């Protein structure tokens, strides 16, 4: 009810398009009586109307996520005042009118103390919408956000599995699955989230020239291939801590795999002999479950980068549809530009509805559905029940 | 004149969206807000003596946006009239 | 609540053949139950009340023909929304007439 | 008409709340100020003899700047002023306008339609709610505007500007103030803020009687 | 233009923590209570985490933006 | 100093990442849309549920766009030839893996939609097979990202 | 240096942006027109609705035209080689992505039009699939603009 | 000193390791998916068992990804031409071995699924055949690991 709108909003983050979506959802909710009574074969309208209460939360949380991205139709709002400032580059730095004249795109740095004034208090700093190096920051931030959200969501599903196991009395499931399963997930990928937050809270412009790469360190962490040249270690004791983490991850695979078939063999073939138990089939079953758990962990952790992929696609499509439709009418010298804007805005509205709200909205919808169906539900929700379909007077239609 | 009720509904919704957005856009240009610099039609020789030279063009584009918003308001009125006929 | 599936249970009825119609009408109105087929080995046309089912289909054909003619005509169909549970006594014959 | 109502403890209080916050706008929203200083540089021929700069009531001072000397080659440097204080000053004047408009409307009700006001004590209830909201509005705006007026004085202070300006940090240079913007009007503005706050607190009982809750 | 990183965290942490912890108790005793509590708690998690990631991603930056000289010249005047 | 023609291979990385991903998405959409069109004539109500293959095909174009934009924003005049090669390698690794994923999505989607017309229970398996087909483009993206950020 | 031949790659970027987009549009118009002609023998009233695929095929060529004009205006005699490569990359990114989008539009339009002749409910499904196909050309355009103005 | 063009063979090793493994996995998934879809029309019960061929095909893509990640992680600008050739060799050995393994998986998976619909006894033999067709990817992976970590 909440995470699906929230992940959709992660994909579709744009405050203005979220406003439009919320307005549409509120229109449908308010007019639901008329819409309910005026039934017709319009598949699109009827299905969307049935989904109306989903779209309400979708629009509201796309509003929230667009504000956190500090984006509105590909433009930021700058309500709290930017943390990034330019004047210190001249006052304290060595810039000058001659430097501006001689460099077209120039630069900026926080090393001089006056430029950077802390994090913009609600979301991304507005200067990024006018900075050319925008995506160098946005892509890193969004990759890290995708990793964090995906890992936390998969961990949430793994945790939900326990509430099933206790009720159903699957003690072997509990002790040689979930506990090993969550230990595996936290040791391998939860540690990556911890590293992401550590790098954000620890490493700074003064460490810029030697700051490491999380991808490379994370992979060498699997390979046990600690290098001694190039980039430096993330923190003291990382070698030992990482070694412990990988070793526990390795041990967990046999821990999940072997004991369940072995204890089942014990209690259903040694006992009751000292429906029938098949050692080979059970071994294959639990080996299948473990191989799937681990390769699914890797593939799903990667698959949550789908969030960033869609976010970047949406952001760039909004940028182009602004900068080559309504930018046309804005960047004209004459006063007839108002009527030009009228027509160009008709075109802008139609194209934005067709592409961003419909195509990208639909893509985000189905991607959030896919994530919930597989990358999150594979952890706890078996989903092999029936729908209770009662003898209950459906014939009003 | 006359038109289909669906056409009139589309017209009024489009007019509302256009009015709101373009009024806001004109406001934000008249504010000289920085995030919209790239859309101002200034020329490379307008950067000599100070921000006023470009403030004037910001004002011009804001006036264009307000004019467009007025056009969309008139369209919205006409579409509301069409809906009333239907 | 929506937290997890509602507790569910099977039950069975021994029910006077005369009172079966009344009870199934009341249970249709109630709508908190799902019947299951106990005699699937014999096709659904070879069973007892299928003759009454056929009579109901003839009635529905009559009503749908009249409804189509009404659609062809200009007079509105009323949407009052009355939802009575049909009784057991043979109102079927009066309605057929 | 009910012109005699304007004499009464409620009508008179409304006249007070109308002349006040109007004088507050006249003192705050009308403000445009100026600043001057002078410098004798280590090389006397490079002296910045005269400086003049100006500002307005919204007090977005950081967008204001003046060409100070650099005491090198006689070239100048662009000294911007310090900070902005809209949240104090603009908020205070906006509250003043709100109160002015509401009290004008209240006098309009009193003079011609006070029976409609007294009907079912709904007019008294709405005026009591208005007084309650304006108490908070003036309280917060007046505190923020006291701090903001102190900030305006500290930001505009020519001696503060000289201390921030690094010329005195070089040897040989001398710098001094030449003019400091007038303060009486803005002091009167904040004084009006406090007076309006106390009146809005006091009128609670004056309307509580009419609501019947007194 | 310093946004000291104590006030924003206090504000939004108390905000979202209250939404996710105290609001559940204020939801009335009714049938939809459980679903409503779940919405409150999980909205707290999702939104608070999103904001926290966004603000920490800017805490301690490694580099500064890159700007066309025109926007440098403009923002130099406009912003503090 | 670094050679003048170095930027060519990086630019080709960007253009390839976009072009081959677009080809994969185009083939996937074409075959899936033909399947949906054949399915509709008999089973209209499945039309919307059966658009999912088109969406998963579009994911591949989005992946190509991500890598292409990343490389384009990473390009520079003085790009070292090593970085140019890294960008070309990432561009191809995402573009051609996305092309393969588009082939897989198109064929699986066409056959699966046609089948789901005849037997609704196939839908879940069709979704699983489409996921396995799309994770190929995802792996291509992973390799492209590792190469490029390295 | 900036060799004397440097503008060759930019000119080829412009030529590609136009030629390949035009071929995509020509295919997306040929297949769609054949489908419309085959359908109209029995559903003459569906012609105007079913012309939409031709319109989107033309939109592909308009993307190509935009990028080609942009490159041809950015060309200069002293165009540095790095900029020339950027323009070639933009040209291919728009042109061949538009070609893939045109193939997708042509196949989808043909199949969906022949379908909507027999099942009218397929029309809006066609519209969605065609928008997905044309979004491939739009992605090509986005990457082309980024490269060209980089 | 090591030549500037050395890294080209390493980046092609990574790109090949991923691209050809992806093509093999795509063929294996696509043909097995069409087989599953055709089977599901009559025997819906067998979808979740018959999915196994697709898992086997995906494991080939995982092999490709692992080798590509090893190569990409081992890349540098000064990478000696010997190590660059070793990485190209690893990339080819895993990419084309996975290509062959995926083709075998696709063919045998389709045939085995369709036969298992007719004759359930065929399932165990299909598993054995898939394992023999898939360990080719594992042999390619072993050779690629040796060459890449050498």
């Amino acid at each position: 009810v909440i995470t699906f709108p929230f992940l959709f909003a992660v994909m579709f983050g744009d405050f203005g398009h979220g406003i439009l979506m919320t307005l549409f959802a509120v229109w449908m909710v308010l007019r639901e009586s008329r819409i309910l009574s005026q039934k017709n074969e319009n598949e699109m309208f009827s299905m969307v109307f049935s989904g109306r209460y989903i779209i309400l939360l979708m629009g509201l949380f796309s509003i929230y996520t667009g504000l956190i991205y500090n984006d509105c139709f590909s433009k930021s709002l700058n309500i709290f005042g930017s943390s990034w400032s330019v004047r210190p580059m001249f006052t304290i730095g060595n810039w000058t009118e001659e430097t501006l004249l001689g460099s077209s795109v120039l630069q900026l740095n926080p090393a001089i103390p006056g430029v950077f004034g802390g994090p913009y208090p609600f979301g991304i700093d507005p200067i990024w919408n006018i900075a050319t190096n925008k995506l160098t920051f946005l892509n890193s931030f969004k990759m890290k956000m995708s990793v964090i959200l995906g890992i936390i969501h998969m961990l949430f599903g793994v945790s939900l599995s326990l509430f099933n196991h206790i009720y159903f009395k699957k003690p072997l499931n509990i002790y040689f699955g979930f506990i090993p399963e969550i230990i595996f997930m936290s040791s391998l990928f939860g540690y990556l989230v911890i590293l992401i937050f550590y790098k954000w809270t620890a490493y700074d412009a003064h460490s810029s020239r030697n700051a490491p790469s999380l991808l490379i360190h994370f992979i060498n962490m699997f390979l046990f291939s600690y290098p001694e040249s190039g980039n430096a270690m993330l923190y003291s004791g990382q070698k030992g801590i990482q070694c412990f983490l990988i070793v526990v991850a390795m041990l967990c695979v046999p821990w999940m795999l072997l004991f369940k078939p072995l204890i089942l063999r014990h209690q259903y073939l040694r006992k009751k002999h000292l429906e029938v138990f098949d050692f080979g089939d059970t071994m294959v079953h639990q080996a299948i479950h473990t191989i799937e758990y681990c390769l699914g962990c890797i593939s799903n952790t990667a698959s949550y980068l789908r969030l960033w992929a869609l976010s970047l696609a949406h952001a760039q499509l909004s940028e182009v549809l602004w900068t080559m439709v309504i930018h046309i009418g804005l960047h004209v010298r004459s006063l007839a530009g108002g009527l030009g804007l009228f027509f160009i805005f008709a075109a802008f509205a139609t194209l934005t509805v067709a592409i961003l709200l419909i195509m990208e909205g639909l893509s985000a919808f189905l991607h959030a559905l896919r994530l919930h169906w597989v990358e999150f539900q594979n952890k706890f929700y078996t989903g092999t029940g029936f729908k209770f379909l009662p003898f209950s007077f459906e014939h009003i239609r | 004149l006359c038109c289909g009720p669906k056409l009139a509904a589309c017209g009024i919704v489009l007019s509302a969206w256009g009015v709101i957005m373009l009024i806001m856009l004109g406001i934000f240009f008249n504010v000289h807000s920085a995030v919209l610099i790239e859309d101002v039609p200034f020329t490379e020789k307008d950067f000599e003596n100070g921000p006023q030279n470009i403030y004037n063009l910001y004002e011009q584009v804001s006036y264009n946006c307000f004019i467009a918003a007025g056009l969309y308001l008139l369209l919205g009125g006409f579409s509301f009239c069409q809906v009333r006929l239907n | 609540e929506l937290f997890r599936s509602e507790e569910m249970t099977l039950a069975q009825l021994f029910l006077q053949s005369e009172a079966a119609y009344c009870c199934v009408s009341e249970l249709e109105e109630l709508g908190k139950v799902q019947f299951r087929d106990l005699n699937p080995d014999v096709n659904v046309f070879q069973r007892k009340f299928v003759n009454e089912v056929r009579r109901c289909e003839e009635m529905d054909r009559k009503l749908r023909f009249v409804e189509k003619e009404i659609r062809k005509a200009n007079i509105p169909i009323m949407d009052t929304g009355e939802n009575p549970e049909v009784p057991f006594p043979r109102d079927m014959i009066d309605l057929e007439a | 008409g009910q012109f005699r109502v304007v004499k009464e403890p409620l009508g008179f209080v409304k006249v007070l709340q109308w002349v006040f916050a109007i004088f507050a706008f006249a003192t705050c929203g009308s403000y445009t100020g100026e600043l001057r200083l002078s410098v004798e540089c280590a090389n006397k021929t490079e002296s910045a003899l005269n400086i003049e700069v100006e500002f307005e009531y919204p007090f977005r001072l950081h967008q204001v700047y003046f060409d100070a000397p650099s005491c090198v080659k006689g070239g100048t440097t662009k000294i911007f002023l310090v900070g902005d204080y809209s949240s104090s000053a603009e908020f205070f004047v906006t509250v003043a306008v709100f109160a002015f408009l509401y009290s004008m409307g209240a006098l309009a009700t009193y003079i011609f339609l006070q029976n409609k006001y007294r009907e079912n004590n709904k007019g008294p209830m709405m005026d009591f709610l208005a007084t309650a909201v304006f108490a908070f509005m003036w309280l917060v705006s007046s505190s923020a505007w006291a701090k903001g007026l102190s900030d305006v004085k500290m930001a505009t202070d020519p001696e503060n500007i000289i201390k921030e300006m690094p010329m005195c940090r070089q040897t040989g240079n001398t710098c001094k103030e030449l003019r400091d913007p007038v303060t009486s009007g803005l002091n009167t503005s904040v004084v009006f803020g406090f007076l309006n706050l106390v009146l809005w607190v006091g009128n609670l009982w004056f309307v509580f009687k009419e609501t019947g809750w007194a | 233009t310093a946004h000291s990183f104590a006030l924003p965290v206090i504000i939004f942490t108390t905000f979202w923590g209250l939404i996710g912890i105290a609001g559940p108790w204020f939801v009335p005793k009714g049938p939809n209570r459980g679903v409503i509590i779940t919405m409150l708690v999980a909205t707290a998690v999702c939104c608070y985490l999103f904001w926290l990631i966004a603000i920490l991603a800017q805490l301690n930056p490694l580099f500064g933006p890159q700007l066309k000289n025109e926007t440098i010249w403009y923002v130099r005047f406009l912003w503090e | 100093n670094n050679p003048e023609y170095s930027s060519f291979f990086g630019v080709m990385g960007a253009s390839s990442a976009m072009v081959f991903s677009a080809m994969g998405a185009a083939y996937g959409t074409a075959k899936s849309g033909t399947g949906i069109a054949a399915m509709s004539v008999m089973r209209p109500e499945l039309i919307m549920k059966s658009i999912i293959p088109v969406v998963m095909a579009g994911i591949i174009a989005i992946y190509g766009l991500v890598v292409a934009v990343l490389i384009a924003n990473s390009l520079t005049d003085g790009i070292t030839l090593y970085r140019s090669f890294l960008q070309l390698g990432a561009g191809l690794s995402v573009g051609l893996s996305g092309l393969a994923a588009g082939f897989a999505i198109g064929i699986v989607g066409d056959a699966g939609v046609r089948g789901t017309a005849q037997q609704p229970r196939l839908f879940v398996g069709m979704i699983l097979i489409l996921i396995f087909a799309e994770v190929l483009g995802l792996y291509g993206l992973i390799v492209a990202l590792i190469l490029s950020t390295k």
